RNA sequence: GUAACGGGGCUAAACCAUGCACCGAAGCUGCGGCAGCGACGCUUAUGCGUUGUUGGGUAGGGGAGCGUUCUGUAAGCCUGCGAAGGUGUGCUGUGAGGCAUGCUGGAGGUAUCAGAAGUGCGAAUGCUGACAUAAGUAACGAUAAAGCGGGUGAAAAGCCC
RNA sequence: CCCGGCGAGGGGAGUGAAAAAGAACCUGAAACCGUGUACGUACAAGCAGUGGGAGCACGCUUAGGCGUGUGACUGCGUACC
């Protein structure tokens, strides 16, 4: 006979609450990577998002170690003339504290449109209440 | 055919006059 | 004698361009272009019938890292496990175990951790 | 015996090298003669 | 209940009346093979294996069918260099239908 | 029942005769003539003859009742082009691609 | 343009030492199949349940074949109950290929075994013909200049008045 | 005979074995250009394939996870001489 296939129209999906105040940047972000993807179901197929739902809140909370707060620094290119652009961990923090969670894990998740269908099911917050209640997100102890 | 157009080559296309004619 | 070409090519030159179907633009319509990509296709299916052993050995170890997770143990210490214990069940017919009957896996992963220790 | 029955002893009647004729008859591409060089050429090859 | 046997280098997992397609043994198509060498039988209730056989378990089944496959297309080819090979090549299988799981 | 009308070997290109039996197609025959009536192409006027005479065909030959027909396969297909010179500058010859048509209007009641 | 870990990230997910696990090739092994060279069980127009070993390949050497046109076989065999050719489908050979039929075609084709070649094309800024592309794009050939009424006509900025 | 300009071109009728022989005339290939139908395609990057593969359409057998067409998504993959 051929390998099960999971088809990805019957994959069921479930919702965490992971809450991220304290624990290490990357650390929580490859787990956060591991089952947006689906890679803790053995029914798991490298070409449908098999993977999880998954909420994060207090993302402005987030630790790093070493003296990464005030030397990690992100660079974007806007595609102009100056274009470069430069900006610091906790400045990150101050400004918009959900990018840092989801550049990370957008760095640990494929590419191409699967991998931004598996990136499209992370909702992060900077603060500790959400609004997918309805959801009923089971508590996930990353 | 025969205008020429090139300073110096056997057939190049180039406003000039004296190397030209395909 | 003198022999015309046209039937024999018109044959040879018919059967790249029946081998050619599917192709885009002038690789399913124009001999030159055609012929060239049958060839490579020729190519990708030797490379990938080699190609699709390493593939599915790779889906299959991570079903089986995965289910083994789910029930508590490593891939390492699972194959250990079942190689300490002399069982030859390969790793497409794990992977279908973990994935249609858990209760049979729960037992194999149950043997491979009492054979760990 | 019948004319469309005689037959030549084998090893008689060997064909004879046709030069240039693809991949897969082992002498297409400059048939036998190598790369360029006074040898390769029509009507080269020197003297005795 | 199902089945892990070893035939031809590959393990198959089969249940009380499917059709495998096996590489070529040298059984005529009507005698019942008997493989002896299973390496799981499971249930609700499950035989595996301890040592690598089922000691009490054989599977049986009818020859069905000899064949051949899907004719492939092996194309060996080595660009600038002068080079390439066309080769065809069909694989023998034999069709067998497990008749009988030996618990 | 079908009733086919042809204008072959129309002398107009078959891109910009194309581009005019795209209006009508589909519609009841009434309107495409209304449509090809107040179209300001000169296919407009090569198109409304070969629909007209489709009209007719039908009307004579076998057909029925001008209120049902429309217009339902209308294509045009490439003619016989005619080959013509032009001369350019500097002694350098062109030719002239004189592209003629085949218009087809396939007109049905049903 | 971050630009001297590939990247994300990492205080280990860094370095050294000790191990054991595991992944990892077209390597080795398992199952099936083909072929080349040297040789043993049965035994010859020798076939192999066999069994040792070998099988990447350019220039090049050696060996075996397929197809095309024409000639004999052949005033024979198929064919208007449908030949050659064209267009699909299926089956088959390790390959060049082959076989059988649907439709189109409307009068010739040719088994096997031998023979002879104007005998096989993708390239030569190859040659001839056809058709694309740019593209319905530039341009419509002196910047002396036209406007209206009537006529003819299927239709008039251009023809006649 | 009908449309049209006492056009060109076409539709009938008729001749014929045949107009899938109408003179732009046996056979009618390919490039090229269309019409209709099935599937895919408007958040997605590259020699356009290949390996896997969901869904859909249509034949299936009277379930059997197979044919034919398309191919979301995914691993690998920088033409030929």
């Amino acid at each position: 006979m051929k390998t099960f296939t999971a088809k990805p129209e019957t994959v069921k999906r479930d919702w965490y609450v992971v809450d991220a105040t304290g624990k290490t940047l990357g650390r929580l972000a490859t787990e956060l990577a591991r089952r947006l993807r689906g890679k803790h179901k053995a029914e798991y197929t490298p070409h449908v998002d098999t993977g999880d739902y998954i909420i994060v809140l207090n993302a402005d909370k987030v630790a790093v170690t070493g003296n990464k707060r005030t030397d990690k620094v992100y660079y974007h290119h806007t595609g102009h003339i100056g274009g470069i652009k430069q900006a610091t961990f906790e400045e990150m923090i101050a400004r918009r504290p959900e990018r840092v969670i989801e550049i990370a894990v957008k760095g640990m998740l494929p590419k191409g449109p699967l991998g931004r269908a598996m990136f499209r099911k992370l909702k992060v917050y900077a603060g500790n209440e959400h609004n997918h209640a309805a959801q009923q997100p089971q508590v996930l102890d990353i | 055919t025969c205008a020429r157009c090139d300073s110096x080559s056997r057939c190049g296309a180039x406003g000039k006059x004296s190397g030209x004619a395909s | 004698a003198r022999v015309k070409r046209g039937v024999i090519a018109r044959a040879r030159h018919k059967k790249i361009l029946k081998q050619a179907k599917g192709y885009y633009g002038a690789r399913s319509r124009v001999y030159r272009v055609a012929f060239q990509a049958v060839i490579k296709a020729g190519q990708y299916a030797y490379r990938d019938r080699r190609q699709r052993k390493r593939q599915f050995r790779q889906l299959w170890i991570a079903r089986i890292n995965a289910a083994a997770r789910q029930n508590g143990i490593s891939y390492s210490k699972f194959i250990n496990g079942l190689k300490k214990a002399s069982v030859e069940i390969d790793r497409k017919i794990l992977a279908d175990i973990a994935v249609f009957d858990k209760v049979a896996f729960t037992a194999l992963v149950e043997k491979a951790k009492a054979a760990l220790a | 015996m019948r004319l469309n029955t005689l037959s030549p002893a084998e090893g008689s009647k060997k064909a004879g090298k046709r030069l240039g004729r693809g991949i897969g008859s082992g002498l297409g591409k400059t048939g036998g003669r190598g790369h360029k060089g006074q040898k390769s050429r029509s009507g080269g090859g020197v003297r005795r | 209940m199902y089945a892990v046997f070893q035939s031809g280098g590959k393990q198959h997992r089969v249940s009380e009346g499917q059709t495998v397609r096996l590489e070529k043994l040298d059984i005529a198509t009507g005698e019942t093979v008997e493989f002896a060498e299973v390496l799981m039988i499971a249930n609700g209730e499950e035989v595996k294996i301890g040592v690598p056989f089922v000691d009490g378990g054989v599977i049986k089944a009818e020859v069905v069918a000899h064949g051949r496959g899907e004719k492939v297309k092996i194309v060996k080819f080595r660009r600038r260099k002068h080079y390439r090979k066309q080769q065809g090549h069909r694989q023998w299988f034999t069709d067998v239908k497990i008749t009988g799981i030996s618990a | 029942m079908e009733t086919i009308a042809k204008h072959r070997h129309a002398r107009s290109s078959a891109q910009k005769v194309r581009l005019v039996a795209d209006l009508i197609r589909g519609k009841k025959v009434s309107q495409a003539l209304d449509i090809l009536t107040y179209t300001n192409k000169k296919a407009a006027v090569l198109v409304k003859k070969v629909l007209e005479s489709a009209i007719a065909n039908a009307e004579h030959n076998d057909g029925a009742d001008i209120d049902d027909l429309k217009v339902t396969k209308i294509f045009v297909d490439e003619g016989p082009s005619m080959k013509r010179i032009m001369p350019r500058a500097k002694g350098r010859a062109d030719r002239i691609l004189k592209r003629t048509s085949h218009i087809t209007v396939v007109v049905s009641d049903r």
